[PDB]
């Protein structure tokens, strides 16, 4: 009655405090970002979302630092994202045409899991674990992909809800 | 949002006080106080934005001379004679950085860029409240523009095994 | 390696005179007549002191005390370079050194000032000859013995190299002629380093592959009493047909995989303790989740903590970098212009802008109470999350102990415990044996790296093999033999059509006579000794110069060659001199020769590729007598 | 060692004369005069040819033409022996020879016949030295002979050093020569060298063999670490070695009863080592990216430079910031750099453009040549440190997944008491392979016995002695040759003299630098100094017992200085000669082939000069020259 609110309250404000820019119609408010939102839409668990949130800050800290050591510029980035665009693309009509049958966020927990196993190319790198996951966590709080080929309506709803 | 950060880190508001900074050390101990020519603005930034050369450019003092840090390189107990040869490439790499740096420069009056490949830098300027970290990188351009002074276009172009 | 001197040049003492220079001509015998004297001859020490000797053998009485600064000029593959040394003065050497570079060196600086010191002068004449790569290779000093010949040395029969003296100068020149014949290379030197590497490499992959797979085989072959055993157990429902290893095998695995095993005990008769002790065991089956769930979720939020001190880090370091932005702003006027032509451009004034409210917007983001209020929530969470932990782990305490003494009390539960503790521990044994018997697989990569190593030591091994560093060596002193002849055939000898051989162990010449074969030592004459050190030089120069990357300097310096003789007489010198000349001559330019004799302009005037003028006196009378009479 | 010439004998080609024969006065120097420039130079042939040099070089022009058979008379110990060797003329050497020993030997055969060959005089010779059957006979012919070339020569000291196997085998028997080491101890000290050398090879192999590679060391310390969890074995505070944790793993499967004790303790401890492990990776997986793209730019341009041409030398790129301004230009805007738009910001761009260009035109013209470059030391390097990183990366991760992954489905019935027995079914059974790997014996036990062997050989030879005795020696030879050089004729007198063995030489102590002889004129001073070093020498061997040296002399024109004032100087060194023969009771004989005058000698103690003696063609007798 108490302890179930208190460890409610404590999730959102430990989940939802942080962005590129803290947007101040969230400040006042807790609403989750993007990509925590388009996780809770196929409602992942609750230590899922923590360590979705520790591998999209440690890839900033990464991206920050090699830039700042002069080992990385503009425009090696962008092969990259247009390299997960095209894959995040395929891979997507790939898992609606295979099992379009599965009820809705069924098929977002399959892309979501499939997405992230995958290599990637890129150049003579040694990427460590949580470094494809953060760009990824990144593309989603964009909108530019998905973990639900209807995201985009679901994020409608939610925003009017 | 995969460019934010490398946006922010290497900002040519940046890089125009470091060449302001190059041009007031180059002038000061050439023979007749004559600005610097235009090819060597570009090889500021990848000298001083870069860690394992801007280290060099730290360890070896003033009274060392160009060919102290163009030697330090290939010492056998450091072995990183490659780094040499890709200064040059690096340099090429940000043609447009640098490019922007200078523009602030001289649109802010700190560079008056005469119709002589030439470049000369302006006195009575001064800034207050920065970070420790960059009021490093300043004194390190400064220095490397006092040792550029020293020489001359063939004997720099030599040391540094650059092609302009 | 075309490296050659064009002049040596003097700074008086006295802060009075111009600096005196003696300039040389690149690419032809450079005839000094001079040192008509007793004592030695002043240009050698100084060439010698410049290139970074460790004492100053310079004439004291008469040169030292009148200059200040010594230093030569070198035309090199990079251009021209000015070496010059200070005078040691009160003390027997010094390492101060001046250096200056360009194009074509045309104005001497009056006044001179320290600008390096001997050992950087050192490294970068080995960077120049290529010398300072991965016995193997000299230094420069030590290529020495090729480019000098002292007085003592140019005709005399059991010496031939300068610095051949002492036993440790011996070795060192024996061991560094492969290299400067081009047997050895860097590229053999590295192939060589690698090869060895990825034998040692190997060796260690194939033991420790033969080690597992010993151990997987023997087990291998125990896998049939091991299935046996298995049906005794009753973990495995006994079959009767024949099985091959495949099915019994499968059959393990299937065994492995069950959430639980074939308990072999029938369920219809219960005692007071079965109950029980199923119970338990499900309480605690239940426990086990509760516990791993809270594993996870510690680990989880320590990971989270982490990241988020990682990103508070990354703020400011971007921010600090930023920071300038705000600066630029004060001092940019009123008007906008543009950079190159003044044009109206408000350009700049947007790009400060734009970087001012970034750095406004991550200002605002560093707001700390905002922030700091996380961390208590935070906090609050890590504490229930180990409290829980800890009453967990307790009632797993109770629980074992309610096990440990019903277990204790009746008698069945102990042979339950024994049967369960047996067939446990088999099926762990055939777990681990299976899967390391899936490691070594055909296709597993403990394979393939074998392999694959096997296949680099074979493509190395033949590279190596298939250019040896003696045939290299046997073919170039061929070559070498067939020059010297050919030079031999037209100075002065006794039997000018027997053939010689430089032995490279010995460090001599063996003249291959019809009869016998005999050493340079047992020839007569000083006329024929000149002449075999001559011919066997220039041949060496010669071949230095035909090949790309040869770390000898290309030029040679004779000094007073014409003493065998007193310097009938005029043709052999003629003719000495004329053949030095057509060899210098057909190297075009490459090659410099630098000559101190007494020999009249008679006997070397008209000769194509000679030239010595007047001017050049050496000893004393190169310092001119204005300071000489000053001091 | 007792050895002297008594005399040489001859006989005709042709049997029908009696042998000639000349015979010197032992133990006093015989001076020789001749005929200079006439084949006088027949007695050091005649007496090398007879103690078996391989190959003969008597005149064949004057003697050879009319003898066949040769011979030489010395006094040993042994008593006194007569060695004839046969000249048949159509090959240049023969193994033909006659022997003949007595205590005193006056009659002379008129024939001769084959009684023996090279190799049994030889070898009769070897043992005369009482050697061990290395030294030889023939390798001490460096202290006995003196050619025309050696006696007064500033760069050779002792005869057959020219090549370098010669002065190889002479520099190792100074030693023996001196005394200072026996026999028994050269033969001990090779073997002790070889030993020495050899350990440290099977040492390094050991080391080698010890090593083990990583995911073997992942396998075992995530097992130990899963053990320490449950609360089996206790906290470690120090980082444990594989025969810790084997024998501890051990102990805990051999337990009766086990006794699980988790306790948030144990299950913290675990995640602290999995965030230690999480750092470590990111360092690591930071500095393996840096090295590789090092790397692939090296080898980039190293593509630039075998593709370019064989020559050590890059193909590049130029900077061409005026043409890339240009290419950067378009029609949309008459500013690369603000964008803008207008004619006279295209005239200020094309003016600049031109500027740069010139100047760039110019730098060019300044720099024309090739860029050469050799980096393989780094190349070498960076491959090295990729794979031992690489190694090290794959380690870590493999010990994270296994921590990692103990929170997923793979764990929610572990910690109870049952299934915990599973993972002892694992442990005992992986234990099997770990105890074979990274162990050995046998190099344990070969490295103790040869570092045992080492130990005793070193206590046996005990190389101080021989240094020291050496060192003793070299200055008692130098004292001598400083008292005799003050009878000389020198440059200085008072300089003392010192004598180098591994350079095979002298060095005249200078006041401020050491000469070595070569670099010293005033050719008269060589012939002073070799002959102080060799009558020191000579004098010394004699000093001791049992040494191999035979005691003779033999010099060639040592006046060849003195054009035959040099009248007042030749005197002073044959005296010295004479007294230095004097002072040894006879035990030591000198040769000299000379053409001084009589005048300059004969009145001096120990010498000696006969009118015959004649050399050359004259050695022949007249009778022969017509039948023989």
């Amino acid at each position: 009655w108490y302890k179930a609110y208190v460890q409610k309250i404590d999730r959102q404000m430990v989940l939802s405090s942080r962005a590129q820019a803290p947007v101040k119609e969230k400040a006042q408010e807790y609403l989750p970002d993007k990509f925590v939102q388009q996780l809770e839409i196929i409602g992942l668990p609750y230590e899922e979302i923590l360590g979705a949130i520790s591998d999209y800050l440690m890839a900033s800290f990464d991206r920050t630092d090699w830039a700042a050591r002069g080992e990385v510029d503009e425009t090696s980035f962008d092969d990259l994202d247009t390299a997960l665009q095209r894959t995040w693309k395929n891979k997507q009509r790939i898992c609606g045409l295979t099992h379009s049958e599965k009820s809705e966020q069924d098929q977002g927990k399959l892309l979501y899991f499939e997405c992230m196993q995958f290599n990637i190319p890129l150049q003579a790198m040694s990427p460590p674990s949580h470094f494809i996951p953060g760009c990824y966590h990144i593309l989603a709080d964009s909108l530019a992909v998905g973990w639900h080929p209807n995201y985009t309506t679901q994020l409608k709803n939610k925003k009017v809800a | 949002m995969l460019a934010r950060e490398a946006q922010n880190i290497q900002n040519p508001a940046l890089g125009a006080a470091l060449v302001w900074r190059f041009c007031c050390g180059y002038v000061k101990t050439n023979r007749v106080s004559a600005p610097p020519p235009l090819p060597f603005l570009f090889l500021v930034l990848p000298i001083i934005l870069h860690q394992e050369t801007s280290e060099f450019v730290k360890r070896t003092y003033k009274s060392s001379g160009l060919r102290a840090f163009a030697a330090k390189f290939g010492d056998s107990s450091v072995s990183k004679q490659d780094l040499l040869f890709q200064i040059h490439e690096r340099s090429i790499r940000w043609r447009q950085l640098s490019l922007r740096s200078i523009e602030l420069a001289v649109a802010s009056d700190l560079l008056k860029l005469q119709d002589g490949s030439d470049v000369i830098p302006l006195s009575k300027t001064k800034a207050r409240g920065l970070s420790d970290e960059v009021k490093t990188l300043m004194d390190l351009a400064e220095k490397l523009g006092s040792w550029f002074g020293e020489l001359s276009i063939h004997e720099v172009v030599t040391t540094l095994k650059v092609k302009l | 390696m075309y490296f050659q001197i064009r002049g040596i040049i003097l700074w008086p003492r006295n802060k009075n005179f111009k600096p005196h220079t003696i300039r040389f001509e690149l690419g032809k015998v450079n005839v000094i007549s001079g040192a008509s004297r007793t004592g030695k001859s002043a240009v050698i020490p100084i060439i010698d002191y410049c290139l970074g000797a460790n004492t100053c053998s310079i004439p004291v009485k008469t040169i030292r005390k009148y200059c200040e600064w010594f230093g030569i000029v070198v035309a090199t593959e990079q251009g021209e370079k000015l070496l010059a040394r200070k005078e040691p003065g009160n003390q027997r050497s010094t390492t101060d050194m001046f250096v200056l570079e360009a194009e074509n060196i045309t104005s001497i600086p009056i006044r001179l000032e320290k600008n390096t010191n001997v050992i950087a002068v050192k490294r970068m004449l080995d960077d120049l000859a290529n010398l300072s790569n991965l016995d193997g290779r000299p230094a420069f000093r030590d290529l020495a013995a090729f480019t000098f010949q002292p007085q003592n040395v140019v005709a005399n029969p059991d010496v031939l190299f300068f610095k051949t003296n002492t036993y440790e100068h011996r070795e060192k020149l024996r061991k560094i002629f492969p290299y400067v014949l081009g047997a050895i290379t860097s590229e053999l030197m590295a192939k060589q380093f690698e090869l060895n590497r990825i034998r040692l490499f190997l060796r260690r992959k194939e033991r420790e592959l033969k080690d597992a797979q010993d151990v997987s085989a023997q087990w291998l072959a125990d896998l049939k009493s091991k299935y046996s055993e298995a049906q005794e157990l009753g973990l495995v429902p006994k079959p009767q047909e024949q099985l091959s290893r495949k099915q019994m095998i499968s059959q393990l695995e299937e065994v492995i995989s069950r959430t639980d095993l074939t308990l072999k005990v029938t369920v219809s008769t219960i005692s007071d303790a079965l109950s029980e002790l199923n119970t338990l065991e499900s309480e605690e089956r239940l426990v086990s989740r509760e516990l791993t769930t809270m594993r996870h979720r510690l680990e989880e939020m320590n990971r989270l903590r982490v990241g988020m001190h990682q990103y508070e880090n990354a703020l400011l370091m971007q921010r600090d970098r930023l920071k300038i932005s705000g600066w630029l702003l004060s001092n940019t006027n009123d008007e906008s212009d543009c950079p190159m032509c003044g044009s109206h451009t408000d350009s700049a004034k947007q790009k400060l802008q734009a970087l001012v409210q970034r750095l406004s917007d991550v200002e605002a983001a560093v707001g700390a109470d905002a922030h700091k209020e996380v961390p208590a929530a935070f906090d609050r969470e890590l504490q229930r999350v180990t409290t829980e932990v800890a009453n967990a782990t307790e009632r797993l305490r109770a629980i074992q102990s309610r096990k440990r003494t019903l277990t204790s009390r009746s008698k069945e539960a102990r042979e339950q415990q024994f049967s369960t503790r047996r067939a446990e521990r088999f099926i762990g044994n055939v777990e681990s044996a299976l899967e390391l018997h899936r490691k070594l697989g055909s296709d597993s990569e403990l394979v393939e790296e074998v392999r694959k190593l096997k296949e680099m030591v074979q493509t190395l091994e033949k590279e190596l093999r298939e250019k040896d560093v003696e045939l290299r060596k046997n073919q170039a002193l061929r070559v070498i033999n067939a020059q010297a002849g050919n030079i031999l055939q037209g100075l002065d000898v006794e039997d000018p059509s027997a053939p010689i051989s430089l032995e490279i162990n010995d460090l001599t010449i063996k003249v291959l006579g019809d009869e016998r074969d005999d050493y340079l030592s047992e020839i007569g004459s000083g006329s024929n000794w000149l002449s075999y050190h001559l011919a066997i030089l220039l041949s060496l120069h010669q071949f230095y110069l035909s090949q790309k990357n040869n770390p000898v300097p290309s030029f040679l310096i004779l000094d007073q060659p014409s003493q065998v003789y007193f310097p009938e007489d005029v043709e052999a010198v003629r003719r000495a001199f004329k053949a030095m000349g057509n060899v210098v001559i057909k190297e075009k330019g490459k090659l410099q020769l630098i000559v101190l004799d007494h020999a009249p302009r008679e006997v070397w005037g008209e000769i194509d590729g000679v030239v010595g003028l007047p001017e050049w006196r050496d000893g004393i009378k190169l310092v001119p007598m204005e300071w000489l009479t000053g001091v």
